[PDB]
């Protein structure tokens, strides 16, 4: 560690930082994303279907 | 700060120089260095003890 | 959570650790009788939106 | 004996490499979802503080 | 450098261990440019001596 002059707590807490903050984000999205009840298809994303979506 | 070392040596000047009002430029001496690098190596030994009442 | 530990291998190595409790869940309630409602199988809150890829 | 030499400043073995200490991340990078995050009941992602 | 761990088996039993970067090499340097020397990649103050055992 020292060889290689790499603060290894320091790094190592910000990369595991980002994982966490990461995972967190990605907990949140899977389970909003989970089995939609009710959802639109469509083949490209337009103000359309976005429109309709919010009616 | 421990890496990688690198020792060097000069080798001895073996050139005549100038002789009498001859300037130096006749004959410049050539400095020569030769290298070397020394990587580290870890290497160590443990011993576990017994239970502290023993 | 942070948890630092930097007597690993008798001191030599060091473990740094991150840890969270969390519950995560898509806000879909289920009655809490026999009744079926409307609300009862469904995301309360969200619609999908479903596209191609390019 | 004499040719052209035609290598570069790196065969030089007169010359160390200096690492660097500080190290780039990718750290920069922030997804829009602590902020659709709060306490109050107006938020995509409402979060209660179950003590 | 020493390493005391009085914390193995729940601080019960204890752990020393010794660790070293050392860096050993016979002496024998090379030309940091292409001029060839009597020096060059010799070993610089080692003569061997062989014999029968």
């Amino acid at each position: 560690s020292e060889l290689e002059r790499i603060d290894f707590i320091k790094e190592s807490v910000d990369s595991l930082t980002t994982w966490m903050n990461e995972e967190r984000d990605k907990r949140i999205v899977a389970s909003l994303t989970n089995d939609f009840t009710n959802y639109l298809y469509t083949q490209t994303m337009n103000v359309a279907t976005i429109r309709k979506a919010i009616f | 700060s421990q890496q990688p070392f690198r020792p060097r040596i000069k080798a001895q000047l073996s050139g005549s120089g100038v002789s009498g009002n001859t300037d130096f430029e006749a004959n410049y001496d050539n400095l020569e260095i030769l290298s070397q690098t020394i990587y580290p190596d870890a290497f160590g030994n443990s011993l576990r003890s017994k239970i502290k009442a023993y | 959570r942070f948890y630092i530990d930097e007597t690993v291998d008798a001191g030599r190595k060091s473990l740094v650790g991150v840890d969270c409790l969390l519950g995560v869940s898509k806000a879909r309630y289920q009655s809490t009788d026999g009744v079926v409602t409307p609300y009862d199988n469904q995301d309360y809150a969200v619609i999908g939106l479903v596209s191609d890829m390019e | 004996l004499n040719n052209i030499n035609f290598n570069n400043i790196s065969n030089n073995l007169n010359l160390g490499i200096e690492v660097g200490r500080e190290i780039q991340n990718a750290s920069w990078i922030k997804s829009p979802f602590f902020s659709i995050t709060g306490t109050g009941a107006d938020r995509g992602v409402r979060l209660f503080s179950v003590a």
